[PDB]
This record gives structure tokens, sequence and C-alpha cells, in this order.
RNA sequence: UGAAGGUGAAGGCCGGCGCGCUCGCCGGCCGAGGUGGGAUCCCGAGGCCUCUCCAGUCCGCCGAGGGCGCACCACCGGCCC
RNA sequence: GUAAGAAGCCCGGCUCGCUGGCGUGAGCCGGGCGUGGAAUGGAGUGCCUAGUGGGCCACUUUUGGUAAGCAGAACUGGCGCUGCGGGAUGAACCGAACGCCGGGUUAAGGCGCCCGAUGCCGACGCUCAUCAGACCCCAGAAAAGGUGUUGGUUGAUA
RNA sequence: UGGGGCGGUACACCUGUCAAACGGUAACGCAGGUGUCCUAAGGCGAGCUCAGGGAGGACAGAAACCUCCCGUGGAGCAGAAGGGCAAAAGCUCGCUUGAUCUUGAUUUUCAGUACGAAUACAGACCGUGAAAGCGGGGCCUCACGAUCCUUCUGACCUUUU
RNA sequence: GUCUACGGCCAUACCACCCUGAACGCGCCCGAUCUCGUCUGAUCUCGGAAGCUAAGCAGGGUCGGGCCUGGUUAGUACUUGGAUGGGAGACCGCCUGGGAAUACCGGGUGCUGUAGGCUU
């Protein structure tokens, strides 16, 4: 009682019958596997970005008048 | 039935080409590999540490991590219909930047400029590639001479 | 290639220029075939054997029909050939009578299928020449070099048989 | 504006050639129909339409 | 949630007492955090047809552009053992 | 195998125990700039889930074997589940894929009679067999030979 | 299992080829190997050159030992083969014990599960080096094994109702 | 025109043998107290400056060997897709497209970045 032993005959029909779908990419990929010592600092930077907000509010407010400065100088 | 070794069928791939054995020319090391860069892979067998598998020799990928001596790469792989994404850590001397985008980059910069300058003109000029078109009705001169005349030749049992 | 009734076409051609060479040489050929779509194709067949060109690396400048100059004057033609049999490859020379060069060539392709059984894709034609009444090496054509020639029309078979199919008169085959 | 004009049109549904074809399994150098038959396409259209 | 003994799910912003030290003490305000995409909804220059001019209130719709953003998805962050 | 743009480019500013001649890098904020090679068509995502888990043939590539309608593989297409026109008949060869009817035209094959259609005033040649020949898969034959006959090449002689 | 039995193991593993130039791919198809060995044959630093060939030198001879020249690896690197290595990855000397303690991520076979083997990081304690640095076993490719049960190590560790 | 220190590309830069080398350099060269290591100041370390282009290095030469690159070999060999094409088979030809390598014959024989000297 002998038999077949290996075959890849029909298979490409099976594969394409539902398709061959590349993976679904996204922005904001995942941070699984990166260096610990680098990941650590990212936390500390985000843990303190709240500071500078007033100084940030000033600069981009003045720069908004100074961004108006284009349409001012244009007009 | 075949075996399952990690270097089965690599007599020639992980083999240095002719008259290029020896130490490594070390501009390979001094290059800069930042995140988001597009990279191709080629296993050098002169050094054995951190080299990838057969399946990734000749594939192209993209960086996600950076270590002291190596790089993390995201590579696709076709295995029985479905395709998978994979994160292989690889040392530097098995990689190289890819020129497979510099052409795109020359265009967008030239194209940004060429828009902004020559905008005051008013015309929306061509900005986007077109294929090879048909071939331009034109004349041909016989500066005097009649053409040559060809014909076949008799057979000969030269050997 | 198949065949119908053939025609002669004059095709002349050229390679494509390049920053190296500006005006390459022209090349002419004289070809026999049914129509102009096939003759362009036979042109690239020969010119590729001789020189080093192809269809993508060249252009067809002119393809046109050449007409017989004296189609009401009987003429003697001589034809040089290359074909290949089931064993090797051969050359030969043959002679014919016709009014037009086309018709003589056509008359060959039939003859070769009959004596030697060669299909048209196994034949190459080199040269054709209007030969004098002398210089004819073949006797079948020299029979007719006679100023005072004649013969009868001996045993002449009934054509038109199935007009009357059942008759009473047995026929006559003497005229 | 070629792309839009053609894709507006549905592909033409024709009838079989009145008179017959020589041999569809071969090229139009060997006595067939396939390949490019450049100007003689019009002769055929007269008989399909 | 842990083998068990046993523990047991939210923050900030501002001002007073120690040195913002990736830190402990007195008083108010909000409050289930955010990034991106997001069916619908909201505001709206100028109007589409007005037998003529200008004034021009009800009503659609446009439509520039701009906002509140449901479920759900991807990521960041936070809390409990 | 990659790439062919809004998940892009540019401007300015903030935070960092990370690294440090000074600096880099990454992350957050706020603004300015829309067609980015061809030809095609509606995409995405999640649950429950049966029958199967003995295979077979053909071109091409191919291993063992003298070979096999033999044994084992790669590529695509078919059979199995699939009728119909042709191959006289036929699992798979050639054409072509099916609701029930009318008219016209075709494919592949063919046109003496069985049997639908050449009952063309068809064209040019070859060939006579005291075993004639006759259409892929395909169902029968080689070396060597022949003043049988028709063509051709070469070299000589008149 | 080219009927079964006798024979063999194609029953878990490694190299080359067959295999049709990514990868993958069969038969009791070809040729061969494994169930080990190492206190150094592991790890750092320094210095040097291999196989052979030629010409000379008391006994000395085909071959002991000395010297010079040529020497792109034609030698060696534990074992089968394949790749790779020249002021090395080889030979010789000095010092040592990263063959240690601890989380998690990835690759290989693959269902995209486990064993085993391997890779790049992080925290500790260390060794060698003038220092850059290198090292958490053997230059790379193979050398090995679940629940249940038993035995040993560890914390002034929980329970014994 | 050219050298020194550090290098990148690693024979258009290598191998053998011949000619020339102003100035600055680079080296040869002279010794062994102390530093250091050798069976042996030969190599390695140190202290020096009488003499020298002989060598090394630099440039240059060879109807030079090799290397780099063209041509020819050749639209040849081979090859995708096709046919109720041939043939007893082995194999051959054709349509549509792509397209090599030897022999043989020519040419070339190091480019350069940073810092600093000579060439008054
Ligand atoms: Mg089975
Ligand atoms: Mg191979
Ligand atoms: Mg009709
Ligand atoms: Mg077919
Ligand atoms: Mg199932
Ligand atoms: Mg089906
Ligand atoms: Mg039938
Ligand atoms: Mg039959
Ligand atoms: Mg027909
Ligand atoms: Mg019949
Ligand atoms: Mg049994
Ligand atoms: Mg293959
Ligand atoms: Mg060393
Ligand atoms: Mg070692
Ligand atoms: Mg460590
Ligand atoms: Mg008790
Ligand atoms: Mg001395
Ligand atoms: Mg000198
Ligand atoms: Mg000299
Ligand atoms: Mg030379």
């Amino acid at each position: 009682a002998k038999s077949k032993n290996h075959t890849t005959h029909n298979q490409s029909r099976k594969w394409h019958r539902n398709g061959i779908k590349k993976p679904r990419s996204q922005r904001y990929e995942s941070l699984k596997g990166v260096d610990p010592k680098f990941l650590r600092n990212m936390r500390f930077a985000k843990k303190h970005n709240k500071k500078g907000l007033k100084k940030m509010q000033a600069n981009n407010a003045k720069a908004m008048a100074a961004r108006a400065e284009a349409i001012k100088a244009l007009v | 039935t075949n075996t399952k070794g990690k270097r089965r069928g690599t007599r020639y791939m992980f083999s240095r080409p002719f008259r290029k054995h020896g130490v490594v020319p070390l501009a390979t090391y001094m290059r800069i590999y930042k995140k988001g860069d597009i990279v191709d892979i080629k296993g050098m067998g002169t050094v054995q540490k951190g080299m990838p598998h057969k399946c990734y020799h000749g594939k192209t990928g993209r960086v996600y991590n950076v270590t002291q001596h190596a790089v993390g790469i995201v590579v696709n792989k076709q295995v029985k219909g479905k395709i998978l994404a994979k994160r292989i850590n690889v040392r530097i001397e098995h990689i190289k930047h890819s020129k497979s985008r510099d052409s795109f980059l020359k265009r967008v910069k030239e194209n940004d400029q060429k828009k902004k300058e020559a905008k005051e003109k008013g015309t929306w000029v061509q900005l986007k590639r077109q294929p090879a078109p048909p071939r331009e009705a034109h004349f041909v001169r016989t500066n005097g001479k009649e053409p040559e005349l060809l014909e076949p030749i008799p057979y000969e049992f030269m050997a | 290639k198949a065949s119908g009734t053939l025609r002669e076409y004059k095709v002349v051609g050229r390679c494509l220029p390049t920053p190296k060479c500006r005006t390459p040489p022209l090349y002419r050929m004289r070809i026999f075939a049914p129509n102009h779509v096939v003759a362009k194709s036979r042109f690239w067949y020969f010119v590729s054997q001789l020189k080093k060109m192809k269809k993508s690396s060249g252009e067809i400048v002119y393809c046109g029909q050449v007409f017989e100059k004296s189609p009401l004057r009987v003429k003697n033609f001589g034809i040089w050939l290359r074909y290949d049999s089931r064993s090797g490859t051969h050359n030969m020379y043959r002679e014919y009578r016709d009014l037009t060069t086309a018709g003589a060539v056509t008359q060959c392709y039939r003859d070769m299928g009959a004596r030697h059984r060669a299909r048209a894709h196994s034949i190459q034609i080199m040269k054709v020449e209007e030969i004098a009444a002398s210089k004819c090496r073949r006797p079948a054509v020299k029979q007719f070099h006679d100023s005072k020639i004649k013969f009868p029309l001996p045993h002449r078979v009934l054509r038109r048989q199935h007009k009357p199919r059942f008759t009473t008169k047995r026929p006559n085959t003497f005229f | 504006r070629f792309k839009e004009a053609n894709n507006f049109l549905w592909p033409f549904k024709l009838s079989s050639p009145r008179g017959g074809m020589k041999k569809k399994t071969t090229h139009f150098v060997e006595g067939e129909d396939a390949g490019n038959r450049e100007d003689q396409i019009n002769r055929l259209i007269r008989r399909m339409n």
C-alpha cells in the first residue's frame, strides 16, 4: 500500500481565489522591540512638555501677528 | 527529503567574490542609518555575527530601531498565500542604502521649484511623466547615392 | 509563409540614429510575396542574417510595388535557390518561361512542393535574371526555340460531363 | 480627453465574420488571423458589423 | 488578583508651610486624558429663478471655507493585584 | 523584491536622568503650500460553519530503470463535478462552455454514395504497386540497397 | 515497506548535489556523518609566520641540526563536508575564569505552537589591556528530551486547620 | 612642479630589469650612561648628527608579463509564448520578442580630501 508523498499542484488557485492581501499599514506604528534606554527618555520628555506652554503660547501668538505680517505686508 | 539547516544552499551566496577576499573596506561602517530609511540586504559571509537568513538575501526593507552595531528592519515575506511582516535585527556590514527613491526625490524638488518659479507666467506646464510615444513624421535624405543592394548567400558545409 | 498569387515589392530600410552615428547607411532589397504586411516581415528576416539589426532598432522607409516593364513579351527566367531537405541543405538553379517575374517565381514554389516536397518556410530566393534564348541550360525550355513551330491538340477529353448526365450519344474525342 | 470618452462606451458586441476566417490558430503571416493586420482590419470590420 | 496569608481600580490647574529634587504638609476650580481618521449636525461670505430699478423680510439649495464631533479602529498615557 | 507624494515638503518655537568641544537625536506645538506614469473596477471588516484530508492526464523541464498504458517530482491548463460539434467508435485530443423558442452567420472539420454540401467545362506537377496509398494524440516497422522514374551538384570529353 | 517475511532505517538530527539562477520542492534516489571531545582547543593583550622548492655547511646518508633566497595561502583552525581567515580566526608567551547572576523582545522548523539552537539590547558583578575597546563558551553551519514522581539549593519566606 | 603626517576608492596603483633625483624633507648612518628587551643593542627602546644617494622612496623606459576597457567572435550559441508544421524516432525548421562568452586585433598604465613645508 504505497501512495503519493508531496505535491504543490493546485495550491496557487486556492491562494488567489480569496486573494493575496498585503498587510494593512497604518501611521503611528507600535513601539514593541526598541531600545529600553531610548524609550525611557521619551516618557520623561512627554512627562514635562506641559512646561513651556505659556512661553509657547506667547511666541506663537506674537508670531501669529507676525504670521499676519505676511498678509499685512502683502496687503 | 531535505534537512533544515540554517545555511543549506549557500555555497555561493555567503561567498566572497573574486579577488575581493580580505579585510573590510570601512566606509561601510561610517555610514549613517537613521529611522525611516529604505534599505536592501546582502549577507556578507566574511563575518558571521548578525547575518540574516537565506530568505532575506536580496530583499528590501525599512528601519525601525537603531542599536550600537546593528539595525532593526521591517521586511515582508510571502508564505503560502498570506504575506507577513517581520522584524529582523541585522548588523551593519550586511546592508547598504538603496537608490530606489533618489530619482523620486530629484523630481519633487525640481518639481516644487519649477512650479513656484515660472508661476508668474500663468501657464500650467507639464509636471508628470508620460510614456514613450510614437515617432514623429520626418524626412530622409539620399544625398546622391542609391542605397546598397543585399541578397542572401549560398550555403557551405564549412565544418 | 503560405502563398496565393505572388507579387514583387521593393523595400528599403535603415537603422535608427544615435548620438554616435547620425546618418546610417540605407539598404535595399527586392522581395516576392502576397502583400506588404508580410514583405516587411521577410525583410527583417534576411537583413538580420546578413547585418546586425532588428525591428526595434530600425525603420522602414519605403515599401512599394514594382510593376512589370514589358508584360506582353515572352521571356526566359533563371532562378538561383537555397532550400533545405530532411537531411541537409542544398543549392540549385532552375529555368522557366513566363511574361512576368512574379508569375515565374510563383510557378517555382508549386514545382518544388511537387518534385522535392518543400514547404515555403524552407526556401530562400537569392536572384532572378532575364536570360536570353541562348544561355539556357535546360532542354524543356529549348524545345520552344523554333521559328516554325507547330503541333496538334491530340486526345482531348470531354469536360462538361454533368451537362447531360444521361445521354444516348457516346462521345467523340477526335478533333 | 480620450480616456473618458472610451470608458463611457461599452465594449462593442459584434457578430461573427460573414464569409469565414482562414485559420485562427496562427499569425497573419502564415495564413491566419492573429497578430497585426494593420490596414486590413477595415476589410474585416465590414464583415463583422 | 495571588500557590497562599491577604490587598483591592482618577486625576489635574492656581495660591500658602520645605530647595519643582522625575520629592512631604494648608485652601478653591474643573474633571474619566490625548493624537489621527470619522456617518450625521452647526455657522456661513456670495447667490442659483425672480416681466424693470432700488429697499428688501420669510423659505430651500448651492457653496467657498470653518467648527462641535457618536460608535469603531491604530497609537500614546494613566490606575489595580 | 522596493519606489512612483497630504502618513509629503517647508518655516518658527518648546521638553529631555539620553549623547556631549560647542553639539546631535527623538518627541510636542503653531502656521504655509493639493492633480504627481499607463490602462481597470465599489472597497473593508467580524462571527458561526459544513463536506474534504485515496487522486488522475497533456505540452515543456526532469530523477531511477533496457523499456513501460512503470515508479517519483516542478509550471500552467483540464478530468473528477461537464453536457455539445469534430476525431467511424472513445474520460482527458481539437473547437466551444448550457434558461425555452424563431431568423442569420461561424469555429474546429470537411464537400464520389452510405451522409448535409464542388453536378467548379478549377490551376501546376509526381506516381503503377503478382502485400498500392490515404490526415496530430493513434493504434504499426529500421539499417542497407535499386541502368525503376523525375529533379539537382561537381568534374571531364566532343 | 514496488504483495508480506527475512534484510535495511529512508522512524530525531547535519554538508554537498538532484532542484529547472529568489525562496520551497519527492522516491528502499547519489556520496558521507552524529549520540562525542576541551581548565584549554574558552576569554583579553603582545610578538611572529604556513605548505613546499632551491643553494650551501665536520661524521650527515633520500630524511636529524644551522643559515640565506622564492613562497596569495598551494598549511593549519578536534571530528563529515562546505564556506571564511595573513603584522588572522593560525604558532608561541603573560594574566585569568563572560562556560557567572536577571527580566523581557526577535529569528530558525512552523499552525505561525513547543523543545533545542542562535541574534541584537538593558540592569549588575567582573577579567584583560596604555587606552579605544572586547568577552555573558568552542570561527559559522548538527551534537539533544514534556506532564506525574523523587532528590538538592534558596528566603530569620507563607500554610499545617 | 613636488614632498611629509593622516587617509578614501583598493593592480589604469602589481611583477621583473634599466636611467635620472636641484631645495625642503624622508632614510641610511654613530654609539649603549640612564628607560626597555634581547643566547647576541641584529630586531625593539634610548641618546645623537661625521658622512651618503649605493639602496629604500619619487618620477621615467620596455614592438614587456598581468590588469582596465573597446572591437571581432555574432544577431552566432541559447531562450519566453505558438501552430491539426516536417519526421519512423532522434531531432530540425519557421512566427512573435530577448540576446552571451573564448580565441584574434586595438588603446590606457593611479585618481583624489584635510593640515603643513620647498620651489625666494
Ligand atoms: Mg495520501
Ligand atoms: Mg545550485
Ligand atoms: Mg451564405
Ligand atoms: Mg492549442
Ligand atoms: Mg475544516
Ligand atoms: Mg470546475
Ligand atoms: Mg461526437
Ligand atoms: Mg480513428
Ligand atoms: Mg476550415
Ligand atoms: Mg465524413
Ligand atoms: Mg505493514
Ligand atoms: Mg528554480
Ligand atoms: Mg594578534
Ligand atoms: Mg578560537
Ligand atoms: Mg553587560
Ligand atoms: Mg490539626
Ligand atoms: Mg647600531
Ligand atoms: Mg636613493
Ligand atoms: Mg641611484
Ligand atoms: Mg602589455
